[PDB]
RNA sequence: UACCCACACAUGGGAUCAAUAGGAUACCAUAACGAUGAAGGUCGUAAUAGAAUACGAAAGUAUUUACCUAAUUAAUAUAUUAAUGUAUUGAUAACCCUUUGAACUUAAGCAUAUCAUUAAAAGGAGGAAAAGAAACUAACUAGGAUUUCUUUAGUAGCAGCGAGUGAACAAGAAAUAACCCUCCAUUGUAAUCCUUAAUUGGAGUUGUAAAUGGUUUAUUCUAUUAAUUAUUAUAGAGAAUAUAUUCGUUAUUAAUAGAAUAGAAUAAUGUACUUGAGUAGAGCUGCUUGGUAGUGCAGUUUGAAUAAAGGUAGAAUGAAAUAUCUAAGGUUAAAUAUAAUGGUAUACCGAUAGAAAAUAAGUACUGCGAAGGAACUUGUGAAAAUGUGUGGAGUUUAGCCUUAUUUUUAAGGACCCGUCUUGAAACACGGACCAAGGAGAUUAUAAUUAUAGCAAGAUAAAAAUAAUCUUUAUUAACUUGAUUAGUUAUAAUUAUAAGACCCGAAACACAGUGAACUAUACAUGUUCUGGUUG
RNA sequence: ACCAAUCGAACUGUGUGGUAGCUGGUUCACAGCGAAAUGUCUCUCAGGACAGCAGUUAUUAUUAUAUAGGACAUAGAUGU
RNA sequence: AUUGUAUAACUAGUGGGCACAUGAUUGUAAGAAUGAUGUGCAAAAAGGGAUGAACCUUAUGAAACAUUAAAUAUUCUAAA
RNA sequence: UAUUUAGGUAGCUGUGCAAUUUGUUUGUAUUGAAGUAUAUAUGUGAGUAUAUAUAGAAGAAACAAAUGAGCCGAUCUUGGAGGCAGUAACAAUAUAUGUAUAGAUAUAGACUAGGGUUUUCAAUUUAUUGAAGUGAAUCGGUGUUAUAUAAAA
RNA sequence: AAAAACAUAGCUUUUUGUAUUUACAAGAAGUGAAUUCUGCCCAGUGCAUUUGUUAAAGUUGUGUAAGCGAAUGUAAA
RNA sequence: GAUUCCUACUGUCCCUACUUACAAUUUUGUGAAACCACGAGACAAGGGAACGGGCUUGUUAUUUAUCAGCGGGGAAAGAAGACCCUGUUGAGCUUGACUUUAGUAUGUUUUAAUAAAUAUUCGAAUAUUUAUUUAUUAGAAUAUAUGGGGAGUUUGGCUGGGGCGGUACAGCUGUUAAAAAGUAACACAGC
């Protein structure tokens, strides 16, 4: 130490404890290997499920809309569905949350009938790997990033605008 | 490091270095443990620790991709690679769609015929070799040069245009850099199919647009 | 990589130990021979492993042309003895001359052992095959 | 004759160059032991047998399996009537869960501290294990079981406030799944359970309750065996022979075993209001954590309330409001970690290198014992050290530099190199001679210089087909507040920590072996012959 | 004194490549430039850090209307 | 007298010194110990003091020709 | 266009030569590649190029890349071979015809502990190979115990 | 390093009456055969015997320990 | 065992001489080690790291290339000096060195039920003591004292070598001190 440096803190075992990433892109070449194999066993139906819109908790970002867990019984009992038949369909459901607001109890109760409307119900599994149908691989429905919008006033309003 | 050796010390007229105890053979009163000691670890041994890989600016691999293309619609510098295009038709070529119905390598060979493409499959052949070095034993025992690259639109390689030496084929897609300046030199002959040039007017735009598919990508200016 | 292993790799050691150390059906067909072009209208393959006692004929070497019957064969060594053939010794030229197999055509086949077996079993494999791909 | 020099030819030795049925590293699959006798050992069997290697009196090419060995006519326990049945015991050298637990070292000394919730040692299981359905996080317009990656972050904090050590929420992803006992289960009836060929013999009211069919057809995936492949080419990967041929590659089928999905048919459907005590918490005492006056655990004394109740909300106690949850009984897939064993690849080494071993290598050989542990491939034939033949000088002077056709002599110059040192040819240390080997390379974090892309913005974070820096704007806080072109990479140098340019102590701790030499106690055996005195 | 040729704490393996302000060694050519053995602090005196002496690169001209280990003219300080 | 001057950034070695001339302190004295000013050896070639780290002439690439300094001219040994 | 500057220990910077492997381009070789030994030319120097003999299968140059990247020394590590030097230090009974006549030195023989084929014979020169050889009711062990594992007297 | 060192009988002091063993016994120390002697000192340090200062836990609250200090003996300590 | 004197006795001595055996000297056989910068001939004086084989001025040997002796010199060879000093390097041992601990002594709380007596505080609370059988494995958790029987570690510097003595180890005045500023000594006279 003869010059102008910071002072050094670097521990004693740091280079003792190694791990190395040596298998990076052989793990996700199996990951993805596992994913197509899994598409085969249920052919008509999705790869995922549905999820719920929540907001984020603090007021770094409190104004951001995330995918949430699960649906909360009261929301599907506005559409209209049963806890034990909407698990057999590919719907998630959260019970340990509680209800707040209108605001965001209205518009997870719009969500659900927008998935009602597209899938169908065949009798057997014969008859639907005979169908042909496009199968869904992605997240089903996600949020997207919104872009700021600048309302223009008028000259007069600008004295009692709130 | 596999013994168990100590150094005797001083006043027996001897060195310092760690000698193997013991006795009852050849071995026994013998140095260890040293770099200049025979059957002894080397100081500074290497590791797995050492940084294998670079990084670079993806703005700047995208350059190299577009200037490297640009040499090959060049003269003098395919000439300057070694390929002989003295009885070539025009550079860049463009040939038509449909070629990826060839299922035999019969008809493929005759495509090359039907222009005065030949003497780069012969000068390719003729031109294998032994390795000069100790790399003969470790799976590297024949080099030899460089031929035509083809480019086509099919996510699957075609099987008709494999067994021809000298021929290397590349999806539109992916373009890597290894092929289209091998050895740090620009400038190899290119032939293109016709759906994969007419891809390039999105891929790159133009100098004041910007390129859609590559996202935040413009074509720099000249100085 | 232990003893005949019969691997697909493409080093250069590991592909000589399987043609030392190979036991078996697998040392058998090492030493084939290709068939002449009457034999290959007969029945339609194009080659064949070696026994004792049939007429071939050399078509390659500086022993090319010449025609004789097959005396003895040696599996430790990938090599056989043709009559009409001499080698030079430190004291005669009696001495046979050993070639590989590979080296040779033969002319005329030997029936022994049930050698007639197991050329129509091989005949009738081939066509099975060709129905297959039309 | 000996001593010295020059040239030519022969001995001695294994360096240089070229090859290679050997090694090293990374990735992928598997993750199969044992009372139905394992792992390991001793002795035997070949027509002529020693080493190595394979095999058990069926013995040197689908059954048998000599003798020790957990080694078992047993031991610790349960069931039926001293006998019989059932379960456990041994091996491991990587990953996992508990118990016990150091010192060398750093602080330029050392005693709290650090190394360290480490090494050694003991117990217990599986192909993964552990964990897991809030007596939570927060102060928002609020989120939602467990696990793993990025980031917050070398931050809040802890500490002779010295050296040094060190977390979590929120945010972006991989992968997703929830359930069962404990009351008074229809008392118009134990409706249950083990065993027997048999309501045969029991268990049980101090409370047991357990629906059942594997037939057939089709599809997909994995593992092992067997078969056919042009000489134009869905075959230019690679080997072998000689100076134009084969095995394969490529591309197709068959057989056996295992797994998953779907259809058809056969079997089968009653009633169910349970919430966890010598626990949670107090007083004294010891360990642990970043947790500061419990963050968590344990010994001793004491020991409550039952939803009109109880717990928590990053200084202490007492009190109050507002939020938000309900402990002390049980099960659980996926994302994740790594050996023995088998495969595939490579800017790795090429016989003083690579593993100790190109394998008659854990072999020969040493030690009372725990234990220690080498040399040797195939062609070419360097130097050190010698032999024979021919030629030449002198007996007073090794080798070197300068100038000279008196160059096997003449005139001048000239103490032996490396190293500490004010100062070395020194009566200062190391070096008799040749060959091969042999010491500032790698990684993390900062800073300056050169170069490249974009620029008020900059970016290959994990993953798949966000954050950080410019700029935490100052202050302990309140009160207050515009401004020095940056950020991401490549290369060289310097500083700190890692074995850290290479070789070198006297010592300390953990785990084990010796009274064949010699010392002491106990048991059992053996211990030659002649005189003197009194 | 003795405890296997070892005894004022035996022998074998591991932590271990234990720490050393102390001895020893450190591998190719030419060209440009070129030192200190002094001051202060230190459980400091065989060792460290700051200052001094050195090297490399860079930007800029009335900071030549300027500088100097000099001299001359003028005004002065001192107690050998 | 000087064609430049001035300003920044980064980094190494050294901190055991000795001798001559002038002048001092302690000591009977010392190739003894400790201070002051200048120049050297360390790190400096050739020529002369017979020989010598510091004395006397004297600035630096490879050579040839003429002139001197320090010192010398019986002989070794160039020069009455 | 140096008519001006050029020594140098510790130390700092610039231009260049040698070795192993990797991408691209150009070329050599069975009328003879790599290695080794003697000469000649060339470079201020690290070095390079050619010629003759020997041997028998692969090696060179240019633009870029990665380092286990250049020895006289460490009482350095492993192997081979000198001087001193044929020097120190040790061994050395008589017979003209003999499986004998003499001389000379040393007490000898059985059980146990330890050794393990050294025993005996044949063939070839204290060696090498090949055969043969160990016979128990009465000779040892196997039995009893030394106040919770003990006797070849 | 074989002695002038160690041992020895002889002399003396001390602890124990709940010993698998029982005071002519079982543990701890110093001098060194026999003969003749073994003087004075308890202020210091130790050892023994006997009636000002001092912790925690418990109770509505309060009180109580050994030890140290003081007195008396003891030098073949 | 350590020390002195008489008698006898003698190569211990005056002062050495002669004989024999075994090694040695001569021949054949088996056939090493320490040591080695270079040693090619040796001296007198000089200067020099203050005792040269080599450097500078002087004086000098030589049997055809030997053999057997001898101990002046090579500051001869063995062993990184045991004596002395330094190191912020160790170990065995002692104690009124620093910090602690096994063992042991004494309190308090836990201890079978029952009845009675006595004492101390205010019908009640404490304490002491006796008797019976219905318990009786014999211990546990804390506090104070004793504790080289044990366990870790330390035990400054300057200095005409270290130790003993002094502090020239922090402040102030005059002289050393040489007419600007700056300057040494276990030098002077003092605070
Ligand atoms: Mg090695
Ligand atoms: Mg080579
Ligand atoms: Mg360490
Ligand atoms: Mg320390
Ligand atoms: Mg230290
Ligand atoms: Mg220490
Ligand atoms: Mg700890
Ligand atoms: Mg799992
Ligand atoms: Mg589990
Ligand atoms: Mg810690
Ligand atoms: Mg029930
Ligand atoms: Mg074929
Ligand atoms: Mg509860
Ligand atoms: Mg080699
Ligand atoms: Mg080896
Ligand atoms: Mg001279
Ligand atoms: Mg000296
Ligand atoms: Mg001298
Ligand atoms: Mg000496
Ligand atoms: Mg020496
Ligand atoms: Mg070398
Ligand atoms: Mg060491
Ligand atoms: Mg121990
Ligand atoms: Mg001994
Ligand atoms: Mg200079
Ligand atoms: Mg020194
Ligand atoms: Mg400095
Ligand atoms: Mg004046
Ligand atoms: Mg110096
Ligand atoms: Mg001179
Ligand atoms: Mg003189
Ligand atoms: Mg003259
Ligand atoms: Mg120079
Ligand atoms: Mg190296
Ligand atoms: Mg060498
Ligand atoms: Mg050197
Ligand atoms: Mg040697
Ligand atoms: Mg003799
Ligand atoms: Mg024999
Ligand atoms: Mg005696
Ligand atoms: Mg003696
Ligand atoms: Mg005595
Ligand atoms: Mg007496
Ligand atoms: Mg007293
Ligand atoms: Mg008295
Ligand atoms: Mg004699
Ligand atoms: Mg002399
Ligand atoms: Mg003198
Ligand atoms: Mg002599
Ligand atoms: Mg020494
Ligand atoms: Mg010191
Ligand atoms: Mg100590
Ligand atoms: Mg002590
Ligand atoms: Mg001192």
């Amino acid at each position: 130490m003869k010059n102008n440096h910071i002072l050094p803190n670097n521990h004693r075992n740091a280079m003792k404890r190694v791990k190395e990433w040596h298998n990076q892109p052989s793990r996700a070449q199996r990951r993805a290997k596992t994913r197509s194999s899994k598409a085969k066993v249920l052919y008509p139906a999705p790869l995922k499920k549905l999820c719920p819109i929540v907001r984020c908790p603090t007021i770094r970002y409190n104004k951001k809309q995330r995918l949430g867990k699960g649906f909360t019984p009261e929301e599907l009992k506005e559409a209209g569905l049963e806890v034990n038949y909407a698990r057999r369909i590919g719907i998630r459901v959260d019970n340990r949350r509680r209800n707040m607001n209108k605001e965001t109890l209205d518009l997870n109760a719009q969500r659900l009938k927008e998935y009602l409307s597209k899938i169908t119900i065949f009798k057997n599994g014969k008859e639907a790997k005979e169908s042909g149908v496009k199968q869904h691989l992605g997240r089903i429905m996600p949020v997207h990033k919104m872009t700021p919008k600048v309302e223009i006033i008028k000259k007069a309003e600008v004295a009692s605008y709130e | 490091m596999q013994h168990s050796a100590v150094s005797w010390g001083t006043g027996r007229a001897i060195a310092r270095c760690p000698r193997i105890g013991g006795g009852g053979s050849r071995r026994s009163g013998q140095g260890a443990f040293a770099n200049f000691c025979r059957k002894g670890r080397m100081a500074h041994p290497t590791t797995t620790m050492r940084r294998w890989c670079r990084k670079i600016v993806l703005n700047t691999r995208r350059i190299a991709l577009a200037m490297s293309i640009a040499a090959s619609a060049k003269t003098s510098f395919v000439e300057s690679r070694g390929h002989k295009i003295e009885n070539l038709k025009n550079i860049p070529l463009v040939v038509s769609d449909d070629l990826k119905k060839f299922e035999k390598t019969k008809d493929a060979f005759e495509l090359l015929k039907n222009f005065n493409l030949t003497e780069e499959v012969e000068r390719v052949k003729n031109s294998k070799t032994l390795r000069g070095t100790k790399g003969k034993m470790r799976n590297r025992r024949f080099r030899m040069r460089k031929g035509l690259l083809l480019i086509h639109d099919s996510p699957v390689e075609l099987k008709a245009f494999r067994n021809i030496p000298g021929v290397d084929q590349l999806s539109i897609n992916k373009l890597n850099i290894f092929e289209l300046a091998p050895g740090g030199h620009a400038g190899r002959l290119v032939m293109w199919t016709e759906s994969a040039f007419k891809k390039l007017e999105k891929l790159f735009g133009k100098f004041n647009e910007e390129s859609r598919i590559l996202k935040k990508f413009t074509l720099p200016k000249k100085m | 990589m232990l003893a005949g292993r019969k691997t697909k790799s493409s080093l250069r050691k590991k592909q000589r130990k399987a043609l030392f150390t190979a036991v078996g059906k697998d040392r058998l067909k090492r030493m084939s021979s290709h068939l002449s072009e009457e034999l290959r209208s007969q029945y339609g393959f194009r080659s064949f492993p070696v026994a004792v006692g049939d007429i071939v004929k050399v078509h390659s070497g500086p022993y090319k042309g010449k025609e004789g019957q097959i005396l003895e064969v040696f599996l430790k060594d990938y090599r056989i003895t043709v009559e009409g053939c001499l080698e030079e010794n430190e004291e005669k030229e009696n001495v046979p001359a050993k070639l590989h197999p590979c080296n040779v055509t033969f002319v005329k086949f030997n029936m022994d052992n049930g050698r007639e077996k197991q050329l129509e079993e091989k005949k009738i494999a081939r066509v099975q095959h060709i129905e297959r791909e039309q």
